[PDB]
């Protein structure tokens, strides 16, 4: 149905940007700051 | 020979009309113009008796003011316990078309009848413990409209064949026959002393009959359409009659004329049932406009309105001791108001 | 009491005209639909014409359509029937019948043998 | 024709029987009705509502 | 809550009575009730006798039960009753349909049938129930038309000029005059029917004879149509 | 595929452990001016001779390593033996651009979120009002009204599950779950509550579809079979509306838990366990469409074979079709036959938009058509108004 599909699109998209921030955090200095 | 008979009949009618006019010194409204008017009485449905399948055509109250009998068009005669909302008995009917039902004063027997032209009396409490068909009466050539028990052995019935009958339960034959009406005897009401009874038919007239002697004591003609609701006043010296012209009339046996008229501009539908309270102050009429009305029998103005009853109201009745009033309509529901 | 009195009968040569008047007493004339009933000798009651409360809706039987006219006078509570071009088959008793219930289009038992709200009728001979 | 004559005769006799019944004036009957209504007014639960602890249909 | 032993017994009896009433409710609501009406010459008695293949001197009403496609129908014929019908006709308010049988063969009485049908159709308590018309004794009408008397024009002037409707489906080997007269009678009934039935009840016509064995099937089909239309109206789909 | 945040952080943890192991085991060069080995949480920089250039490949944990398979990490060592510090700071020269990515938008999905959220809210309010109205008036207590109440409850549960699920999605992708560490016990992803929330949403949507199916089946049974019981058929319909969705939603949840737990089951990846919920919904939609076309044919037959007073009946048929579509949910037939893999391009926006909007406003439309504008409901309201106006 459209909502199991919309949720998977939103849930894939947010994991994508969640891992993006984590790479940025490593660039920032990882665990420090 | 017929012409002189007609002339004498019209002369006698004119004499009766002149006598009624002479005896009409004053109206009921003028005498009761100084009494305190009744306030606005509001009734609430204290109990519902949802157990029928088809329209409820008639119902009657027992002498104990606790057990009532209801007749439904699906072929059921149900005894309701008014206080506890319990079903005491459920009698199937051979003919599903039932238009009347009566409760015996002793509570041992119950009456039923309708389009089958047969009055069925069922014994409620037998040695076996089941309600069987105690007696069947088949003498009327028209559909039964109203029946009322006098005792455990005699019953007065009215049919559509312009004939009322008095039946002995044991013998099963007509003890007395009353043939004075013109067409489709609709309702009857027994007097408190059971000596006489009043009857209303579709000929726009009412007649008073003596149970023992068996002749029409008095005849009253004041309506304009079919009479389908009659009830005896508790005092026993008056009664009320309801017609399809959206009108009730109050008649007195000692005046031989209508005392007062209950009608209104808004109401244009007929009246199926009429009943009195314990004191006779409130007159309850079931109009076939999805509602019911309560008037006062002294100044003829609106006093209360009962609503919430789907379809036309068919049967109305106050308890013999004045506890509450039960109303049954074509929606297969019985509502108790106090 | 219901009173319905007819007047206007009598012998008439074929092709004549007549005026039958019905006077009503004991009820509100305007609230009831009116109609005429015909009883031929050796025959039963036959419906002729009907007119509603206000006269907007009027109808006649096929045997008399185009020859007889009906009208109402609610001011005087009268029902009028004008007969034109009478026929020898119209020799019969005419009654004025009132509908049993008011504020209603339909009404049964108009041609009943022992109908209550019906007058004595008038004899018309052609 | 005999049936019509018999019906007319029985109607005539019934009418003459009903026309020979004594009838009181309307005022007396109205006064009696008012007296009956006033006398039993207290014993009318519909007219005068009984207390909520006495009616067997509510409590 | 606390209850007495007598109260418990009364409650148990009431529960048993309610169970019996529920059992009877399915039987009551699975059966269609029909009101059979007609004149003395309409031949409804012959119809009842033919359909029965599926008391006292004042019985007042007669019931016949017939089953079509495992569906029960109870038809009620009125007998031993006075000619007055303004009161007891209100009893048949919840019936499935009114089967009105009219003898179209005999003239000088069709006006009475038309008036009775109009009164039934415009009845306040019959404005919802549908009417199934049985133009009974079609063979007699055909023979009377073929007799050459041609008395239909005398009673009904409207038959002087009347074209056969294009929707007519005459039987093979049928005289056009018979078809024209039959459809004229049908249209006379339909003109009265289509004056106050604002989508509430219909006037399904049928040409029937005293020997037809398909009357039960026609009644079953008409009842099915009525039930389907009622269900569609409840859903506001029609 | 989708590179999970937990998988990426676990890969980085393994990479940094291996980097520390290598830095501990790597022998230093003999030259005193060598640049000291440094770890800036990104790469395992080895020791370098003074005045040199170092070139290596991207680390393992980078999800876009396929874009830069070999090389693309660079560093420079000065002559004195110190890293080239940046301006007004103490960080080496930046080489992220070589290994960095070459650059559906959130604005496209935000629109859809707003539209379907407001549609679901309006439907929830309307259906609550409709259920209250139906349960209030005693005259409107038929089995058809009971089926309508069950459908309204299914729609309400679907809307509530949608709201709770989007709230949970907001919880699990936010400032929460900040633990980019060895702590696998995430704030909400590791909790069974989110998985149960997703299962509840799946059950609610399946129940809504199957209650649309139940409504269609009941209408078809009334129109085509007749002479059926009342309590037994209602019990069977309720069991099918509620119990049957438990026969494939619960097995779907069980198999999802058993095989791949992933991120609270929110993402369909296997494309073979999604059929467990998809196929029953498609079957229900197809049966409802067949019932819809059957009822439309019945209505056309009724309008043609009878009602001789009218010939131009297209308006009534159109109104009947437009009223019947929301009740049976036949607007889903316009889609769901295109699948997911066939609309990866400019599509999946029109399809998703139309389907989500129609589903969100379906509850409101049904409540308006079958409760608010229903003739019997309005008649009951008028009767109540008259009763209250006569005192
Ligand atoms: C992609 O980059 C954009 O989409 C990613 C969204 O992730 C999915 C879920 N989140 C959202 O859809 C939108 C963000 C959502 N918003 C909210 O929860 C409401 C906004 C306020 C949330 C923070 C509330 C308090 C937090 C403590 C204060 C920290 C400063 C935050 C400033 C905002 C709050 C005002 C200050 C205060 O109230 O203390 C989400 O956050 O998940």
């Amino acid at each position: 149905y459209a909502q199991g599909t919309f949720t998977s699109d939103y849930s894939i998209l947010l994991d994508k940007k969640a891992q993006a921030a984590f790479i940025e955090y490593l660039l920032e200095g990882g665990p420090s700051s | 020979e017929l012409d002189q008979l007609r002339q004498e009949a019209e002369q006698l009618k004119n004499q009766i009309r002149d006598a009624r006019k002479a005896c009409a010194d004053a109206t009921l409204s003028q005498i009761t113009n100084n009494i305190d008017p009744v306030g606005r009485i509001q009734m609430r449905t204290r109990r519902t008796l949802r157990g029928h399948l088809a329209k409820i055509y008639a119902m009657h109250w027992g002498t104990d003011s606790r057990l009532l009998v209801s007749a439904s068009q699906d072929g059921k005669l149900i005894i309701w316990d008014s206080y506890t909302t319990n079903k005491v008995h459920a009698i199937p009917l051979r003919s599903s078309w039932v238009m009347t039902c009566a409760y015996a004063p002793s509570g041992n027997y119950v009456a039923c009848g309708g389009l089958d032209n047969i009055c069925s009396i069922y014994n409620l409490k037998t040695r076996e413990g089941n309600v069987r068909v105690s007696r069947e009466l088949a003498g009327h050539t028209g559909y039964l409209s109203c029946c009322r028990f006098l005792d455990d052995n005699q019953i007065v019935t009215s049919s559509g064949d312009t004939t009322c009958a008095l039946w002995d339960i044991e013998t099963g034959q007509q003890t007395t026959t009353f043939t004075g009406h013109t067409g489709d005897v609709m309702s009857l009401s027994l007097a408190p002393d059971t000596r006489l009874f009043v009857s209303g038919a579709c000929d726009a007239s009412a007649k008073l009959w003596d149970v023992r002697e068996g002749m029409c004591r008095q005849t009253f003609t004041g309506h304009e359409s079919d009479i389908n609701a009659i009830c005896f006043f508790p005092n026993g010296n008056a009664f009320a009659t309801g017609s399809d012209d959206a009108t009730c009339r109050l008649f007195d046996l000692r005046a031989d004329q209508e005392l007062m008229t209950y009608s209104h501009d808004n109401i244009i539908c007929g009246i199926t049932s009429v009943s009195f309270s314990k004191s006779g102050r409130l007159l309850l009429a079931g109009y076939d406009d999805f509602n019911c009305n309560v008037w006062d029998a002294l100044k003829a103005d609106r006093a209360g309105v009962l609503a919430g009853h789907d379809n036309r109201v068919s049967c109305l009745g106050v308890t013999d001791d004045g506890m509450a009033v039960a109303t049954g309509s074509w929606d297969s529901f019985l509502k108790i108001w106090n | 009491q219901v009173q319905l009195q007819e007047s206007g009968g009598g012998l008439v040569q074929p092709g004549g005209s007549l005026r039958l008047s019905c006077a009503a007493s004991g009820f509100t004339f305007s609230n009831y639909k009116m109609n005429w009933v015909r009883q031929a000798p050796g025959k039963g009651l036959e419906w002729v014409s009907d007119i509603s409360q206000s006269g907007a809706s009027i109808s006649y039987t096929g045997s008399v359509k185009g020859r007889f006219t009906i009208s109402r006078d609610n001011a005087k509570n009268t029902l009028y029937l004008q007969m034109n071009s009478l026929k020898p088959e119209d020799t019969a008793v005419y009654y004025c019948a009132r509908c049993p219930a008011p504020f209603t289009r339909d009404c049964f038992d108009v041609t009943s043998t022992t109908y209550a709200y019906r007058g004595q009728g008038t004899q018309v001979t052609v | 024709n005999t049936a019509s004559i018999a019906q007319a005769r029985k109607l005539v006799e019934q009418l003459k029987m009903e026309a020979n019944i004594d009838r009181i004036k309307v005022s007396k009957a109205a006064a009696d009705l008012m007296a009956y209504c006033e006398a039993h007014a207290k014993e009318d639960p519909l007219l005068t509502p009984v207390p909520a602890s006495e009616n067997p249909f509510r409590e | 809550c606390t209850l007495s032993a007598e109260d418990k017994a009364a409650v148990e009896r009431s529960k048993m009575i309610e169970k019996q009433l529920q059992k009877d409710k399915q039987v009551y609501r699975a059966t269609h009730r029909l009101l059979l009406l007609g004149a003395d010459n309409s031949g409804k008695s012959t119809i009842v006798k033919q359909m029965r293949i599926y008391r006292v001197k004042t019985s007042g009403i007669f019931e016949t039960k017939f089953q079509v496609d495992k569906v029960n129908f109870h038809m009620f014929d009125v007998g031993a009753q006075r000619d007055e019908r303004r009161k007891w006709i209100q009893c048949f308010n919840d019936v499935t349909a009114i089967i009105f049988v009219v003898d179209s063969s005999d003239y000088n009485r069709l006006q009475e049938a038309l008036n009775d049908f109009k009164s039934i159709w415009n009845n306040r308590w019959l404005r919802t129930i549908s009417v199934i018309l049985f133009l009974n004794k079609q063979d007699l009408l055909a023979e009377k038309v073929l007799a050459g008397k041609s008395k239909i024009e005398d009673y009904f002037p409207e038959f002087a000029r009347y074209t056969t409707p294009e929707d007519a489906t005459p039987e093979p080997g049928e005289d056009p005059r018979v078809t024209r007269a039959k459809y004229f009678i049908r249209d006379e009934f339909l003109r009265i029917s289509t004056a106050s039935g604002d989508g509430r009840h219909y006037c399904y016509p049928h040409f029937t004879c005293s020997v037809d064995t398909e009357n039960a099937r026609r009644i079953f089909n008409d009842c099915r149509d009525i039930i389907q239309r009622m269900h569609l109206r409840q859903y506001e789909l029609l | 595929a989708t590179v999970s945040l937990w998988e990426t952080v676990q890969k980085w943890r393994e990479y940094r452990r291996q980097c520390q192991r290598s830095l501990t085991e790597d022998p230093p060069p003999a030259t005193d001016l060598f640049c000291n080995r440094t770890f800036d949480e990104y790469a395992c920089w080895p020791d370098g001779e003074p005045g040199s250039f170092v070139n290596v490949s991207c680390p393992w944990y980078l999800p876009w390593a396929s874009s830069v398979p070999q090389g693309h990490v660079y560093r420079f060592c000065t002559a004195e033996g110190l890293w080239l510090q940046k301006d007004n700071s103490s960080l080496p020269w930046r080489d992220l651009s070589e290994c960095e990515e070459s650059k559906s938008p959130e604005e496209q999905l935000l629109f859809l979120y707003i539209i379907y959220t407001v549609g679901y809210a309006l439907s929830f309010s309307a259906l609550v009002i409709a259920s209250a109205i139906l349960l209030g008036f005693r005259h409107l207590h038929c089995t058809r009204n009971y089926i309508h109440l069950n459908l309204f409850a299914s729609f309400i549960l679907r809307a509530l599950s949608v709201f709770i699920k989007d709230a949970a999605l907001k919880w699990m992708y936010s400032t929460a779950a900040q633990q980019h560490q060895w702590d696998g016990l995430l704030s909400y992803q590791d909790s069974l509550s989110c998985r149960l929330v997703f299962l509840l949403m799946q059950y609610c949507v399946a129940a809504n579809y199957y209650w649309l199916l139940v409504e269609g089946v009941y209408l078809y049974t009334l129109l085509a079979f007749s002479v059926l019981s009342e309590q037994w058929i209602f019990r069977l319909y309720v069991s099918i509306g509620w119990g049957v969705p438990l026969l494939f939603v619960v097995p779907w949840g069980i198999v999802k838990y058993l095989y791949e737990d992933e991120g609270c089951w929110t993402r369909n990846s296997n494309m073979n366990y999604w059929l467990i919920i998809r196929l029953p919904i498609l079957f229900a939609i197809g049966v409802n469409f067949l019932i819809f076309v059957r009822v439309i044919c019945i209505v056309v037959s009724k309008l043609k074979a009878n009602l001789m007073c009218k010939t131009d009946i297209k308006c009534r048929l159109a109104k009947s079709t437009l009223t019947l579509i929301p009740l049976l949910g036949t607007h889903e037939v316009i889609f769901a036959f295109v699948m997911d893999e066939h609309a990866r391009g400019t599509l999946r926006f029109i399809k998703l938009f139309t389907e989500l909007s129609f589903t969100s406003f379906q509850g409101l439309m049904v409540a308006i058509l079958y409760c608010f504008v229903n003739n019997e409901v309005q008649l009951e309201f008028r009767k109540s108004w008259e009763r209250w106006r006569l005192e």
